Protein backbone atom coordinates (compact mmCIF):
# COMPACT_ATOMS: atom_id res chain seq x y z
CA UNK A 1 0.00 0.00 0.00
CA UNK A 2 1.07 3.72 -0.32
CA UNK A 3 -0.02 7.25 1.17
CA UNK A 4 -3.74 6.93 0.16
CA UNK A 5 -5.07 10.36 2.54
CA UNK A 6 -8.85 11.31 1.82
CA UNK A 7 -8.61 14.47 3.13
CA UNK A 8 -5.51 16.69 2.46
CA UNK A 9 -5.89 16.76 6.58
CA UNK A 10 -5.15 13.61 7.35
CA UNK A 11 -1.81 14.36 4.96
CA UNK A 12 -1.14 17.12 6.88
CA UNK A 13 -1.40 15.24 9.82
CA UNK A 14 0.77 12.34 9.41
CA UNK A 15 3.81 14.62 8.75
CA UNK A 16 3.33 16.63 11.96
CA UNK A 17 3.28 13.56 14.23
CA UNK A 18 4.18 10.59 12.87
CA UNK A 19 3.57 8.17 16.33
CA UNK A 20 0.03 10.31 17.32
CA UNK A 21 -2.25 10.49 14.13
CA UNK A 22 -5.53 8.79 13.60
CA UNK A 23 -5.35 6.16 11.16
CA UNK A 24 -8.92 6.18 10.45
CA UNK A 25 -11.28 9.57 11.42
CA UNK A 26 -14.65 10.01 11.61
CA UNK A 27 -15.29 9.82 7.99
CA UNK A 28 -11.85 9.88 6.28
CA UNK A 29 -8.76 7.24 6.58
CA UNK A 30 -5.15 7.38 5.79
CA UNK A 31 -3.13 4.26 4.80
CA UNK A 32 0.88 4.12 6.06
CA UNK A 33 2.82 2.54 3.96
CA UNK A 34 4.72 -0.74 4.26
CA UNK A 35 6.89 -0.68 1.49
CA UNK A 36 9.96 -2.55 1.00
CA UNK A 37 11.97 0.84 0.29
CA UNK A 38 11.40 3.61 2.45
CA UNK A 39 11.85 7.34 1.48
CA UNK A 40 12.22 10.72 2.83
CA UNK A 41 8.92 12.45 2.74
CA UNK A 42 9.11 15.84 2.89
CA UNK A 43 6.24 18.21 2.46
CA UNK A 44 7.99 21.29 2.82
CA UNK A 45 10.31 21.41 5.64
CA UNK A 46 9.10 18.27 7.93
CA UNK A 47 10.82 15.15 7.22
CA UNK A 48 8.88 11.56 7.86
CA UNK A 49 11.50 8.67 7.44
CA UNK B 1 15.72 -2.89 -11.62
CA UNK B 2 14.11 -4.08 -9.46
CA UNK B 3 10.03 -3.49 -9.77
CA UNK B 4 7.23 -3.04 -6.97
CA UNK B 5 3.50 -3.21 -7.34
CA UNK B 6 1.38 -0.74 -5.24
CA UNK B 7 -2.60 -0.47 -4.40
CA UNK B 8 -4.70 2.06 -2.68
CA UNK B 9 -8.40 2.36 -2.66
CA UNK B 10 -10.70 5.76 -3.51
CA UNK B 11 -14.46 6.68 -2.81
CA UNK B 12 -15.36 4.28 0.77
CA UNK B 13 -17.82 4.49 3.31
CA UNK B 14 -16.78 3.91 6.67
CA UNK B 15 -19.42 1.79 8.72
CA UNK B 16 -22.45 3.40 11.29
CA UNK B 17 -20.42 3.17 14.60
CA UNK B 18 -18.24 6.37 13.31
CA UNK B 19 -14.94 6.23 15.69
CA UNK B 20 -11.87 8.81 16.04
CA UNK B 21 -8.70 9.02 17.41
CA UNK B 22 -6.92 12.32 16.63
CA UNK B 23 -7.58 15.71 18.97
CA UNK B 24 -5.86 18.16 15.81
CA UNK B 25 -8.65 18.01 13.05
CA UNK B 26 -11.75 20.00 12.90
CA UNK B 27 -13.08 20.67 9.76
CA UNK B 28 -14.07 17.41 8.30
CA UNK B 29 -16.25 15.50 10.87
CA UNK B 30 -19.29 15.78 9.42
CA UNK B 31 -21.59 12.80 8.23
CA UNK B 32 -22.72 14.61 5.45
CA UNK B 33 -19.59 14.77 3.65
CA UNK B 34 -17.84 11.91 1.65
CA UNK B 35 -14.34 12.19 -0.09
CA UNK B 36 -14.33 11.04 -3.66
CA UNK B 37 -10.89 11.51 -4.18
CA UNK B 38 -7.33 10.17 -2.30
CA UNK B 39 -4.11 11.98 -2.15
CA UNK B 40 -0.90 10.23 -3.64
CA UNK B 41 2.27 11.62 -2.87
CA UNK B 42 4.66 11.69 -5.87
CA UNK B 43 8.34 10.27 -6.93
CA UNK B 44 9.57 13.87 -6.55
CA UNK B 45 7.17 14.67 -3.14
CA UNK B 46 4.21 16.26 -4.53
CA UNK B 47 0.80 15.04 -3.39
CA UNK B 48 -1.57 14.08 -6.46
CA UNK B 49 -5.75 13.36 -6.28
CA UNK C 1 -2.92 38.25 -11.69
CA UNK C 2 -4.27 34.96 -10.52
CA UNK C 3 -7.73 33.27 -9.86
CA UNK C 4 -9.18 33.17 -6.37
CA UNK C 5 -9.36 29.43 -7.31
CA UNK C 6 -5.97 28.46 -7.65
CA UNK C 7 -4.72 26.14 -4.92
CA UNK C 8 -1.98 26.71 -2.72
CA UNK C 9 -0.99 23.22 -2.83
CA UNK C 10 1.24 24.23 -6.26
CA UNK C 11 3.26 27.17 -3.91
CA UNK C 12 4.80 25.38 -1.18
CA UNK C 13 6.96 23.16 -3.97
CA UNK C 14 8.87 25.09 -6.18
CA UNK C 15 7.59 25.67 -9.72
CA UNK C 16 7.31 28.64 -12.45
CA UNK C 17 5.18 31.51 -11.55
CA UNK C 18 2.95 30.66 -14.81
CA UNK C 19 1.26 27.19 -14.18
CA UNK C 20 2.71 25.33 -16.56
CA UNK C 21 6.46 23.69 -16.21
CA UNK C 22 8.97 25.20 -18.32
CA UNK C 23 11.75 22.72 -18.14
CA UNK C 24 13.02 22.01 -22.16
CA UNK C 25 16.08 20.10 -21.07
CA UNK C 26 13.96 17.28 -21.11
CA UNK C 27 12.72 17.41 -24.83
CA UNK C 28 14.32 16.25 -27.78
CA UNK C 29 17.40 18.17 -28.56
CA UNK C 30 17.35 20.80 -31.57
CA UNK C 31 12.91 20.22 -31.72
CA UNK C 32 11.35 23.59 -31.68
CA UNK C 33 8.10 22.55 -32.04
CA UNK C 34 8.05 19.89 -29.68
CA UNK C 35 9.27 22.28 -27.23
CA UNK C 36 6.71 24.84 -27.84
CA UNK C 37 4.04 22.22 -27.50
CA UNK C 38 5.31 21.43 -23.99
CA UNK C 39 4.68 25.10 -23.33
CA UNK C 40 1.24 26.28 -24.54
CA UNK C 41 -0.60 23.65 -25.36
CA UNK C 42 -3.33 22.53 -23.06
CA UNK C 43 -4.49 18.60 -25.00
CA UNK C 44 -1.39 18.13 -22.59
CA UNK C 45 -1.90 18.14 -18.36
CA UNK C 46 1.50 19.43 -17.16
CA UNK C 47 4.97 17.61 -16.77
CA UNK C 48 4.21 18.62 -13.16
CA UNK C 49 0.81 17.66 -12.65
CA UNK D 1 27.39 36.78 -5.72
CA UNK D 2 24.28 33.97 -6.93
CA UNK D 3 21.06 35.70 -7.43
CA UNK D 4 17.93 33.50 -6.56
CA UNK D 5 14.09 34.13 -7.35
CA UNK D 6 11.41 33.81 -4.96
CA UNK D 7 7.86 32.92 -5.46
CA UNK D 8 5.22 33.97 -3.35
CA UNK D 9 1.30 34.54 -3.54
CA UNK D 10 -1.19 36.79 -2.33
CA UNK D 11 -5.05 37.08 -1.73
CA UNK D 12 -6.16 33.83 -2.17
CA UNK D 13 -9.22 31.46 -1.40
CA UNK D 14 -9.97 28.06 0.30
CA UNK D 15 -12.76 25.75 -0.89
CA UNK D 16 -15.55 25.08 0.74
CA UNK D 17 -14.57 22.20 3.05
CA UNK D 18 -12.73 24.23 5.35
CA UNK D 19 -10.66 22.41 7.58
CA UNK D 20 -7.78 22.70 10.73
CA UNK D 21 -5.14 21.07 11.71
CA UNK D 22 -3.94 23.81 14.41
CA UNK D 23 -4.73 22.94 18.58
CA UNK D 24 -4.14 26.35 19.69
CA UNK D 25 -5.60 29.38 17.51
CA UNK D 26 -8.29 30.98 18.94
CA UNK D 27 -9.42 33.63 16.61
CA UNK D 28 -9.63 33.75 13.05
CA UNK D 29 -11.85 30.38 12.33
CA UNK D 30 -14.66 32.57 11.07
CA UNK D 31 -15.69 31.96 7.67
CA UNK D 32 -16.32 35.50 6.60
CA UNK D 33 -13.30 36.53 7.18
CA UNK D 34 -10.91 37.09 4.29
CA UNK D 35 -7.07 38.00 3.86
CA UNK D 36 -5.88 41.07 1.63
CA UNK D 37 -2.29 40.46 2.53
CA UNK D 38 0.87 38.36 3.30
CA UNK D 39 3.32 38.42 5.57
CA UNK D 40 7.27 38.16 4.37
CA UNK D 41 10.27 38.13 6.83
CA UNK D 42 13.51 40.45 5.68
CA UNK D 43 16.91 39.70 5.50
CA UNK D 44 17.14 41.98 8.67
CA UNK D 45 14.08 39.44 10.49
CA UNK D 46 11.34 42.75 10.39
CA UNK D 47 8.16 41.34 8.88
CA UNK D 48 6.41 43.31 6.78
CA UNK D 49 3.24 42.84 4.98
CA UNK E 1 8.97 29.79 -2.19
CA UNK E 2 9.48 31.98 0.57
CA UNK E 3 7.61 32.39 3.59
CA UNK E 4 4.24 33.62 3.48
CA UNK E 5 1.18 33.91 6.48
CA UNK E 6 -1.96 35.19 5.37
CA UNK E 7 -2.10 36.46 8.92
CA UNK E 8 0.27 37.35 11.41
CA UNK E 9 -1.67 34.95 14.12
CA UNK E 10 0.18 31.87 11.93
CA UNK E 11 3.19 33.21 11.71
CA UNK E 12 3.49 32.76 14.99
CA UNK E 13 2.22 29.25 15.09
CA UNK E 14 5.73 28.76 12.62
CA UNK E 15 7.82 29.76 15.53
CA UNK E 16 6.61 28.70 18.37
CA UNK E 17 6.27 25.01 17.32
CA UNK E 18 8.17 23.75 13.96
CA UNK E 19 6.81 20.28 13.37
CA UNK E 20 3.57 20.23 15.23
CA UNK E 21 2.47 23.38 12.44
CA UNK E 22 -0.26 23.52 10.21
CA UNK E 23 0.37 24.52 7.05
CA UNK E 24 -3.24 25.28 6.20
CA UNK E 25 -6.05 27.05 8.64
CA UNK E 26 -9.40 27.51 7.82
CA UNK E 27 -9.03 30.88 6.30
CA UNK E 28 -5.75 31.07 5.86
CA UNK E 29 -2.38 29.12 5.38
CA UNK E 30 1.66 29.11 5.18
CA UNK E 31 4.04 28.85 3.07
CA UNK E 32 7.84 27.23 4.55
CA UNK E 33 10.50 28.48 2.74
CA UNK E 34 12.42 25.39 0.34
CA UNK E 35 15.70 27.22 -0.65
CA UNK E 36 18.94 26.31 -1.40
CA UNK E 37 20.21 29.33 1.54
CA UNK E 38 18.51 28.04 4.97
CA UNK E 39 18.82 31.49 7.29
CA UNK E 40 18.36 32.01 10.67
CA UNK E 41 15.03 33.12 11.01
CA UNK E 42 14.68 34.92 14.63
CA UNK E 43 11.95 36.98 15.57
CA UNK E 44 11.74 38.34 19.30
CA UNK E 45 14.35 35.33 20.53
CA UNK E 46 13.15 32.63 20.10
CA UNK E 47 15.30 31.12 16.35
CA UNK E 48 13.66 28.61 13.80
CA UNK E 49 16.23 27.54 11.80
Amino acid sequence: PTLAASHRVMLDEYMSNKQTHAPVHMGQYLIEEVAPMKRLLKLGNKVVY
Amino acid sequence: RIQYTYFFPVGLHLPVPRYSTSVSVRGVESPAIQSTETWVVNKNNVPLC
Amino acid sequence: PTPVTSDVAYFQTPSNPRGRAACVVSCDAYSNESAERLLYDHSIPDPAY
